RNA sequence: CGCUGAAAGCAUCUAAGCGGGAAACUUGCCUCAAGAUGAGAUCUCACUGGGAACUUGAUUCCCCUGAAGGGCCGUCGAAG
RNA sequence: GAUGUCGGCUCAUCACAUCCUGGGGCUGAAGCCGGUCCCAAGGGUAUGGCUGUUCGCCAUUUAAAGUGGUACGCGAGCUGG
RNA sequence: AGGGAAACAACCCAGACCGCCAGCUAAGGUCCCAAAGUUGUGGUUAAGUGGUAAACGAUGUGGGAAGGCUUAGACAGCUA
């Protein structure tokens, strides 16, 4: 089925800044959070919500199921934390996070020390795990990928940065 | 990448995508199924 | 902002250690400042910088006038310079204060000109034979172009004439010594132009 | 015999220009009808009779389909292999004056006529002229 | 010349020439292009009452 | 190389959107450059007398005046 | 009722189907090295023995000693092997 | 000869006795260079196709008639 005709079902505390053409969801947990959805669009105000296109074409089809899955993904960022948990993976590689600044050994030979953006918060319970906290999906990951391309994994030895994908490259020769 | 002019299937984990214009295809089993003009 | 001074000679100078520092020394009258070019009336931001002993017969009286709004009673020749953020009033003072140890500066200047070079020299173009059989043609440029089209000669061609004096930088001469008494300059290099020129000295931005 | 006008006895008027989304080729074909003067029943090919334009905003243009990362503007120096190119969206964040000033420009005759009638437009990056004295009336409301 | 000046003179007044010469060809106003470009400029209360009698004609 | 993401309840680097990205591209370093007839911009200096005919941006002519400065000429230049 | 033909020297300009440098994918790529294929023309891209020779074989390097067009560039620029 | 195909003895229209600052048409055109429709109605195409090109490859998109299962529970996914 089409995912843009499920609802949203929003939880329990949740605010909805609706003028039209700009939505803003509000809440625990993180707030502040909107987007000026496409012009060709329909907005429910209820309980739930819905989406619904105006002109039967072939791109807003596909905008309709986007934006409800963004706005899903808004709500869920207000009630429930996203999380990318990375592994380091190599003899002498370790990760040390001060605050806003995370630093890692990576073999190189000066240390990096990648700069957090606002918002995402890391936290290392081990020397080997990372633990990206944030209230957007789009920025978590990127945040996760910028990361990850200090030193992608290795299939020989998987001596590299690597994060809960288990379908890693293995071959030995 | 395998610049083709014919690019297809090779197992059943291949799914071919059009990506900016260009037919592209990406494997998740085996990266030398890897091909991207075609 | 900049310093314009005169080039008087290169020299020599030897430190404790026993290394030669070649020098090329640079007098530098104090200068004034003409003008003060706000942004507001002019777009840009300048200031005019000026040398002295010029003979009150020599200057127009429109000059004179204009070295009469800031009381400088000004010389020879007017020099602007471009700067970024520094306050300057219509009378002030430069003088070689701003420059110390290390501090590379680029140079500029007007060369010492050739009269009418040839490509031999001007762009260090390689010559015929002298004995193998070769006819009069022993020094002049060869071909310029090709058979049938191009149609004519490119522009832009290297051919001979006049290395002249034109302005050339040196870039990134660092200065060993600073004299506030002689007001002099010393620059570890070469400076363009010759002796008893005009030169102006500039901070790098090079780096 | 037919009239011919004469350029010590021509009429022209001031005429301001808003292009906040119009289209650039469908613009400029007006501008330059309006400035070779075929709006006028005294025409005549051999003498200039129109009337100024000014245009107030060279930058809010607009171009469809994908040629905003596209539609290269060559030009040659006359040194060799000094082609050089810049696209529509290159150009219009550097000079957007001179964007639109080249379609009407290669859609005027290529005589010293299209050189005066040229000079007849008036164009700026902004949103107000220095023509406050000389009054322009809107037109293409 | 004279169909550029026509053409001038009548979009002025709310129709174009290839229209204007329908509407004139549906009665037989007969009135040739050098004789029309001379009216567009100056009779143009002449060329006014003709163009308003051919969108009159319908055509 | 990607992140969110449907069309096609999954998947999906793309259709919307958000990134990283090489001596190439555009700045950044150097020189010429407002004949850029679109001829740009700041400072300063110089000129403050009459008469006639004919027509009126009013034009032409007679006398007196010639300033700011520029040129001529001469002594020359590591400029030619 | 005339467009001077091969090589050499001088002078270069243009295409990328790229030899080096630059950024990447796959690899039967442990590392050091390599093979193959996209993007990339900004700058570089050898001196000699032989032979009239371009080409080619040699000895010795270099990061590399690129392929072509330009009347198989260039004799109102030089030689006549 | 003339008009059109941007210019193009051989292609399309058409065969100049001369004069006109007269009108209607053919090929070919009617946004500006350039004379004439930003004319009216029903659709397709987003790549500058139009404005060069084959084998071959591709869930690009519009239309047409047949099919296989299915509220007795299909196709996806989630648990054994
Ligand atoms: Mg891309
Ligand atoms: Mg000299
Ligand atoms: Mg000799
Ligand atoms: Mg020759
Ligand atoms: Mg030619
Ligand atoms: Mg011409
Ligand atoms: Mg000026
Ligand atoms: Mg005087
Ligand atoms: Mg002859
Ligand atoms: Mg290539
Ligand atoms: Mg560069
Ligand atoms: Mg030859
Ligand atoms: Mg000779
Ligand atoms: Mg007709
Ligand atoms: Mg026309």
């Amino acid at each position: 089925s089409r995912v843009a005709k499920n609802p949203v079902k929003l939880p329990a505390g949740v605010e909805i800044k609706l003028a039209g053409q700009q939505l803003s969801i509000k809440g625990a947990k993180g707030a502040l959070e909107l987007k000026v959805h496409p012009s060709v669009e329909v907005i429910q105000d209820s309980g739930e919500l819905r989406f619904a296109a105006r002109n039967g074409d072939q791109q807003t089809r596909a905008m309709a199921g986007t934006t409800r899955a963004l706005v899903n993904n808004m709500v869920v960022g207000v009630s429930q934390g996203f999380e990318r948990k990375l592994q380091l993976v190599g003899v002498g590689y370790k990760a040390q996070a001060k605050g806003q600044v995370l630093s890692l050994s990576l073999g190189f030979s000066h240390p990096v020390d990648y700069e957090l953006p606002a918002g995402i918060v890391a936290e290392t319970p081990s020397q080997t795990d990372i633990l990206i906290k944030g209230i957007d999906k789009q920025l978590v990951g990127q945040v996760a990928a910028e990361i990850r391309d200090f030193r992608p994994p290795e299939p020989y030895k998987g001596k590299g940065v690597r994060y809960a994908d288990e379908v890693v490259r293995r071959k030995e020769a | 990448m395998k610049v083709r002019a014919s690019v297809k299937k090779l197992c059943r984990n291949c799914k071919i995508i059009r990506r900016d214009g260009i037919v592209r295809v990406i494997c998740s089993a085996e990266p030398r199924h890897k091909q991207r003009q075609g | 902002i900049g310093v314009v001074g005169r080039k008087c000679g290169m020299t020599r100078i030897f430190t404790e250690e026993g290394v030669s520092i070649p020098v090329t020394v640079i007098e530098v009258e104090p200068n004034r400042v003409t003008q003060f070019k706000t942004e507001e009336t002019d777009g840009y931001r300048a200031v005019q910088v000026t040398a002295g002993e010029r003979r009150a017969s020599r200057v127009t009286k429109a000059q004179a006038g204009h070295f009469a709004k800031a009381n400088v009673a000004a010389g020879r020749g007017v020099w602007e310079f471009r700067l970024g953020e520094e306050q300057y009033a219509a009378g002030d003072q430069i003088t070689v204060d701003l420059f110390q140890a290390g501090q590379m500066v680029d140079v500029t200047g007007e060369s010492k000109g050739k009269g009418f070079a040839g490509t031999i020299k001007r762009w260090n173009f390689r010559g015929q034979d002298n004995t193998h059989g070769n006819s009069v043609s022993h020094r002049v440029p060869g071909s310029i172009g090709q058979c049938q089209t191009p149609g004519r000669v490119f522009k832009g061609k290297k051919m001979s004439g006049h290395l002249g004096a034109e302005r050339v930088t040196v870039q990134s001469l660092e200065i060993v010594r600073v004299d506030a008494e002689r007001n002099l300059l010393l620059v570890k290099g070469a400076v363009p132009g010759a002796t008893g020129g005009d030169v102006i000295v500039r901070p790098a931005a090079k780096a | 015999k037919t009239y011919t006008a004469k350029p010590e006895t021509v009429q022209r008027d001031w005429f301001v220009v808003d292009a906040a989304g119009q289209t650039l080729g469908r613009l400029a074909t007006e501008i330059a009808r309006r400035l070779r003067g075929k709006h006028k029943p005294e025409y005549t090919p051999h003498v200039d009779t129109g009337d100024y334009i000014v245009v107030i905003n060279a930058e809010q243009v607009r171009v469809t389909g994908a040629k905003t990362t596209d539609k290269m503007y060559y030009h040659h120096s006359g040194f060799p292999g000094g082609i050089k190119s810049i696209n529509f969206e290159k150009l219009i964040a550097k000079a957007p004056e001179r964007v639109i000033e080249t379609a009407v420009k290669g859609m005027l005759p290529k005589n010293p006529l299209g050189r005066d009638m040229y000079r007849k437009l008036k164009v700026y990056k902004g949103a107000s002229h220095p023509h406050t004295a000389q009054q322009p009336q809107e037109l293409k409301i | 010349l004279w169909i550029a000046r026509i053409n001038a003179g009548a979009r002025q007044n709310g129709l174009s020439y290839s229209r204007l010469i329908a509407g004139l060809k549906k009665a037989a106003i007969e009135i040739d292009r050098k004789v029309l470009a001379d009216l567009a400029v100056n009779e143009k209360a002449a060329f006014t009452a003709i163009v308003e009698k051919a969108k009159a004609s319908l055509a």
